[PDB]
């Protein structure tokens, strides 16, 4: 959209996406981006155990009609400096992601579906904790869980 | 204005529907309308009151989301849900008594107080949920400007007015003639009199009019035609039109020969009904004409004829009287009527609260004086204060 | 008669619950009904008044199916859904004004319109919703 | 009504900025939005006309696109563009033609012709340019219910009304006392006159009083406020009220003492101004009270005296007047002025193709007639008509 | 010409988005257009003046171009181009101060100056820019002979003409029957008078009738038509018609009987008016025929048949008036209003350098001169000196 | 105050250029210059009002750019457009209204208002756009000090002053002489009046002179000069001097005789008019000197000399006028004409919020008393507050 890329300043409480929304005015990709500014874990006891649970937007995965909503916005939008090679090499590379419309909206229903059969068997609490060693994850086996 | 009556309706669908053991999927709809609202409403501060008595409150906003995991809803849900909408029940019965006592001579269509000018923005747009209410459905259309219509049941179109005309008249007060009417709430009564029963008129008729201009065009009204005003029938002494001397008036009823009833749109006849009494209707008016005449009996069995000699002493003087009620009618803009309490209200807040007159609205919310010179920015602050009134008694009983 | 107040059921529904901003699961199930109405009621034609001075119209339905892939309802879908609720809330205001206007002193509780005779059938069975007035 | 003075806009400037010669970045943004409404209006058919002695006329539109690829403009562009525009510009002069001729009771702020109401369709939309006129500005700020204002140069707020008042009378007309006044355009001219000039009245004065009630509620208005009346103050013989006898009228003229000119709205006093001419404002006012007084000399030189006797035959009477004109003033409806020539482009497509009385504006488009009886549905069609004569207005000159 | 208003609307246009801190995108389609005129006008060498006072100017134009190459207009660049542009806008000032001073009887509407005939070439070409003022487009239109308008707000339409006409008179004086007017400006005063008030005519009725011929066809006019001309209502004493003696006129003022207003184009009827005051219009004429009759009142109070005896001393005149004023008028040849000042630019650069007497004009632009006398030759140097001088109001205030 | 203007530009523009479904070439140069104004206004907060019973409002401004492309604007961009113009345009009416309240007798021309204090930064220097209105362009050139020019339609230069002169006096009041006049907003009415009818003036002529000096030197005034003033032509009474007594004027009139009408400018004549009425020019005065003079008729009819003995009783008073209307002129400084509403709103704003009187404005903003004494520090406060004015007239409507 043509602005300047942001400074961070580490020490504030707002995330990117949650700057960039109250800067970016498009009723497309600020959707999306108010969606992750907060999609969390809703804290509910289910028969005494504690558990973290999705939304029923992320549950049934409609949130995905937005995501490729907001990614086809980013598709036919003309970036103003960028070199074209690389500008048409990152709108192609958004429409092989936006083109997996149905694809992904029901691969996130399967994920938040095997979540909940087995969010039905923990038995003690559903504790959100930041711990001090991370799974590390890798973005490479996210995009070949998707393509 | 489309976000407060958003918040409104889901605190009461809130209330209503997120019960204790009820099912999941009757309110699966519910929870996610709230949620967005609880993530749009939080890390912002609003400011309250600050004219009259109401105090100045502020609002901050930090909740946490509710949950989306059980099948029936259990105690615990259903008391952090009672907690998060009383505090948002809180906030909004104070935003909606903020915007009710405020008011412009400028544009009164516009947001006055200052939460509702913050709750404006596209922010806060995606509160919005649906608009089924009668006045919430009224601005949505006039903020596109198409055609409206508030269903009253007996709707105060008419200011309080009650007076006479002498169209005969002299200082001993003796053969006096013309009509009195009253025109109170949806009600006119009105009686023409002739001391003389045209004793001298030609053809012994005497004709009598009274035309009621209305303020607004009323449309589709079922209005109750009745003879023989009732106000107007028992003797009483009435002070003159100086307010010098008192004059007496003793009457006798006739029925009233030849009535024509007319509702006048722009001077141009759209219903008239001769001589027809009971539930009549007018489709589109704003201008009542009765047309009621007074003839004399020709025929007067002894005990009528001693009561009207040729000479000049009446003891019993001649009326003739109408009533006509509108019970029920639609029309474009707000008024007052029976069936809702809005007007109470917001009179109710302006005087709680001691709040000086402002530029607009007459001097303790005189709806006489109010529908009296019934002006269109007045007209506009009318319609916004009773729309947040309306929101106010949906959450507030 | 029951197709006649779930055409206006529908349009009132659509009026209120399809604004700006609002969240597609708010009208998940109402947007379902409208695409089952437009799909009934194209390619067909109507005509409607032709007694007193009750001008003679012609209606033709030709409409595209309302999108069913947005989060946040914005203001293209709420025009878009203006136009459509505009044309058929005149139709039905049509109807209903040609349906008040006949009388018959046989069956008077059959309709006698021919845009609510021709909309007696189970061809338009499907527009039917919620009866609650 | 948008894409009218959208393609209104686009004609008016391609015969401005289309020239020979110029250069094509002056034009670069101009010539896309032409084409753009070419390729709207291709394959399209439209038909004008067909009320009075309007003539039906059919329009096809089969026109190619214009060429961007001149640095400087050539005079064969420019010929075809002249071609292209000369077609257009005489298809919307057929279209404002239409529009201004037709009008409806119902709903008159709608298109009437076939014409606007098939370009009122979104196949049409992406027609729209820039609407930057003071009429299509209040048409779009109105269409979604917000505050406008029409700024008038002596607006026609009044209609013709020249008449007077006798307080006391006789039918020897002999002692006279009231008022008379010439209410027209934005001028009012109001005298006070006594015969007798207070000799019998209390403390030698008389109060005079004149209220002017207004039909809109003007705003910001600077009026010149001038005492003595001119038109009323020579010799003139008068019909009575009944129109049976004259009376003479041979006014000496005192100066106004203690003048009140009141701005009232809802009858509020909005502003006072007491004593004080020239020019003044008046901020907000549906209604003009004047309030002015005559006082008798107590000092008179010999040739004053033999004015004034004590007893009854007075041969020079005394006059009192005012004068008020409004000079400019911002009202939220329309009006009629002596800036615009509007009214008069109505009247004269009205009156050139023999057009029947309709059900809304008086015969002959009577300016007195129609802002006597100013009502809403005539104030819509005569907005919506004003502003396609100011479409017109643009194009045809 | 085209040129020098481009000249002139690029002068202006670059004093006004030409400013400190303005992005580079508001003008970057000015600064191509003022670069073109940069390279067009260098090498050139002009002369201006030479006539009466104006003194001999010799201009030179050698500029650099300037820079395309800021995202925010810093002040550097706003100096060099208010240096360009004080320059240019010196140059064109006296390009039309020497315009505007020459005239020509054989072809007026060609460019008169040497440096305008020298701008007329097609080198200079390039320089063309939009032609959106009234003047300008109205100089484009008819270069190619289509319809024009000029919009006036009280039209200088009428030369200066007070004088009177006797139908019936004598040496003495004191039975006189005739009109007397005003012609002045936009406003037509005009009033007959009878001293007898009409008891000899033939049923107490006199005729009175007072045509205006125009010099151009004013289109689309509203009027203000009052009765009771104000002027000739106050006794005067007047010169006779060959000045020899004087005679008195005492007037009292009956209103006008059976006004009938026609309004002539080419004789034929156009417009009607039959006893109709206040804002009429008037939509194609170049005739005013006003046509309105003297009755004696059959009625009359003793007050009133003292002042019209039977016999021959009449010391008051019966006088009957009306007051016609043009508020607006669509005109297609040039005229002057007191809306512009370009009439008043004219005369004073013609007064300010001491300018002789040529062919065309009156001496001193006696405007009553030139509207009595107006010529085709004299009309086509008026409407160009008075285009330069809206492209000289353009840049110079 | 050019960043000010520049916000209105901007804000005027958006609403008319951003519109649903126009192309984006159109707007494509608007787009940027608005993102623009976004990014500077980000981070600012501002607080406006806070004298009288203005309300304090504090803004605060964080707003997302208009980046989304597109290629037609779709309704999406239009009304989150209308979101943020909506905020911008209450936030500059605020402003403006926060500006037009101050003043400063120190040093006028300055920004007096917290807000604008602020906005006169280089940080909002980019805000800047193109200055096209008549108020900013003259406010940009007398910011260099150059020449600037406003055009008023009848300018309200003269104060009130309705007076007379008495040059030949006594307290019988039954010989006179000397001139009366009325001054009011562009209208000079004068009457030299004498009861002998200059029967002992030597050469039965008597000389009258009425000068009348002007606050601000006018340039090119277009001047309606008539004779035979109305006002001062019908009998009236009239208070003396000291007001203690009343005095009779009966006139008859005269027509001017060597009417000699001088524009000065510092006591040199620029222009000179002798017995030519109609429209006349005054290109550069400020100071009007009316020189007529009243003759004795040498052959007067019988009608006519008994009106004038040579004796003392003189029952009919020789009065000749004369009446100078400016209708247009060029004014270096800023006035109030019958065009403009820049006064109105002015008075508007200082009387709707309950302003107390400050040091350099008259009590309640008497443009009488302001055009009385119009010292420079008064100009300087009237030129600010009016550019202000201007700036809101074009956002508010
Ligand atoms: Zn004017």
């Amino acid at each position: 959209f043509g602005m300047q890329r942001m400074h961070y300043r580490n020490g504030d409480p707002q995330t990117p996406f949650q700057i960039a929304e109250q800067q970016i005015q498009n009723f497309q990709v600020a959707n999306w981006l108010h969606f992750v500014n907060y999609n969390q874990f809703r804290q509910v006891v289910i028969d005494g155990v504690l558990n973290q649970v999705l939304n029923d937007n992320i549950r049934n995965g409609h949130v995905v009609n937005q995501l490729m909503e907001a990614l086809m916005q980013l598709s036919r939008q003309q970036f103003p400096t960028m070199p074209v090679d690389y500008k048409r090499s990152i709108q192609r590379g958004i429409l092989l992601l936006s083109n997996r419309l149905g694809q992904l909206v029901d691969l996130t229903r399967l994920l938040s579906y095997n979540y909940e059969t087995l969010m039905a068997c923990i038995t003690m609490n559903m504790q959100h904790v930041q711990t001090l060693t991370t799974e590390k994850l890798q973005l490479t086996s996210v995009t070949s869980l998707c393509m | 204005m489309d976000v407060l009556y958003s918040l409104s309706k889901t605190l009461k669908d809130a209330r209503d529907k997120i019960v204790e053991g009820t099912l999941y999927s009757n309110v699966s709809d519910l929870i996610q309308q709230f949620n967005q609202m609880i993530i749009t409403m939080n890390g912002n501060e609003f400011q309250t009151g600050g004219i009259g008595n109401l105090p100045i409150r502020n609002w901050n906003f930090n909740f946490g989301l509710l949950g989306t995991t059980l099948l029936n809803l259990d105690a615990n849900y259903v008391e952090t849900a009672r907690n998060t909408i009383d505090y948002f029940v809180d906030f909004v019965d104070n935003v909606c008594m903020d915007e009710m006592v405020r008011e412009s001579q400028r544009n009164g269509i516009a947001p006055q107080s200052d939460s509702l000018r913050k709750l404006s923005a596209i922010k806060f747009k995606r509160i919005n949920f649906d608009n089924s209410s009668e006045y919430i459905e009224n601005w949505n259309l006039q903020n596109r400007r198409q055609r409206t219509g508030f269903t009253f049941h007996k709707p105060n179109i008419f200011p309080y007015s009650a007076s006479f005309t002498l169209n005969r008249s002299q200082p001993a007060h003796d053969n006096l003639m013309g009509t009195m009417w009253l025109n109170a709430g949806s009600e006119i009564q009105v009686a023409g009199f002739d001391y003389s029963c045209a004793i001298n008129a030609p053809a012994n008729i005497q004709q009598f009019e009274h035309i009621v201009p209305l303020r607004r065009v009323l449309t589709t009204a079922t209005i109750t035609l009745l003879p023989d005003a009732e106000r107007f029938s028992f003797p009483r002494v009435i002070n003159s039109a100086d307010g010098a001397t008192t004059w007496f008036f003793n009457p006798v009823i006739l029925r009233p020969n030849n009535v024509e009833v007319e509702f006048l749109l722009n001077g141009q006849i759209i219903n008239t009904y001769q001589a027809r009494f009971g539930t009549i209707v007018a489709r589109n008016f704003d201008t009542i004409r009765l047309s009621f005449q007074l003839m004399r009996p020709p025929n007067m069995t002894p005990a009528v004829a001693v009561l009207f000699p040729n000479a000049q002493p009446f003891e019993h003087h001649a009326t003739v009287g109408l009533t006509l009620r509108i019970e029920s009618a639609v029309c474009e803009s707000v008024l007052a009527d029976a069936s809702e309490t809005l007007l109470a209200n917001v009179t109710s807040v302006r005087q709680e609260y001691a709040i000086p007159v402002g530029p607009v609205f007459p001097p303790g919310m005189n709806w006489t004086d109010l529908i009296t010179n019934y002006s269109p920015s007045r007209e506009d602050n009318l319609q916004r204060v009773f729309t947040v009134a309306s929101i106010r008694s949906m959450l507030i009983k």
